[PDB]
């Protein structure tokens, strides 16, 4: 009948964030040793799409979780669907994929106001090929020239000789697919260690 | 409870 745990999991340090990470180069912070309120961040209720995977998000709130990991990164309106188990795209293919047996949660939000600029933000890249697919939770940041050609690159991007990464350019007059929208995916196990605690 | 899992606001008052 007494609280034990005084610690406040800092979904602020990962979502007021100055800069999120470019997709290719998702940030992975580690989260542990904490209680979580996900009634704030869904009572934010800004989010385009905020949907989980082996657990409902409503209850989520009762239950009590290890080994939580939240991903954080920028990509385009229209590759949001790309981030879910199973799916197949430019992104998921190359760049981050979740496992076919997922069991955390997605949560995306337009980020057209801070992310874009006139003129276009190019800081956001992401990884157009790869010569094999990612593995889940494989973070692959190499920057390799294919050199499928006469002479060797070394180390410079031409012709006959292409570069991995392409920059995304937000402009603010983009189309709504074509917008950019931050991601924070939250991988975690559901634990039922304490029959009463977690029932 | 167990320092190191992550607990769910509902779930730690039950803690
Ligand atoms: C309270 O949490 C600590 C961890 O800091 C743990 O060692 C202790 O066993 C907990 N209290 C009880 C009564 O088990």
């Amino acid at each position: 009948r007494f609280p034990n745990i005084t610690n406040l999991c800092p979904f602020g340090e990962v979502f007021n964030a100055t800069r999120f990470a470019s997709v290719y180069a998702w940030n992975r912070k580690r989260i542990s040793n904490c209680v979580a309120d996900y009634s704030v961040l869904y009572n934010s209720a800004s989010f385009s799409t905020f949907k989980c995977y082996g657990v409902s998000p409503t209850k989520l709130n009762d239950l009590c979780f290890t080994n939580v990991y939240a991903d954080s990164f920028v990509i385009r309106g229209d590759e949001v669907r790309q981030i879910a188990p199973g799916q197949t795209g430019k992104i998921a293919d190359y760049n981050y994929k979740l496992p076919d047996d997922f069991t955390g949660c997605v949560i995306a939000w337009n980020s057209n106001n801070l992310d874009s600029k006139v003129g276009g933000n190019y800081n956001y890249l992401y990884r157009l090929f790869r010569k094999s697919n990612l593995k889940p939770f494989e973070r692959d940041i190499s920057t390799e020239i294919y050199q499928a050609g006469s002479t060797p690159c070394n180390g410079v991007e031409g012709f006959n000789c292409y570069f991995p990464l392409q920059s995304y350019g937000f402009q603010p007059t983009n189309g709504v697919g074509y917008q950019p929208y931050r991601v924070v995916v939250l991988s975690f196990e559901l634990l039922h260690a304490p029959a009463t605690v977690c029932g | 409870x167990k320092a190191g899992v992550v607990y769910g606001y509902n779930a730690w008052i039950r803690c």
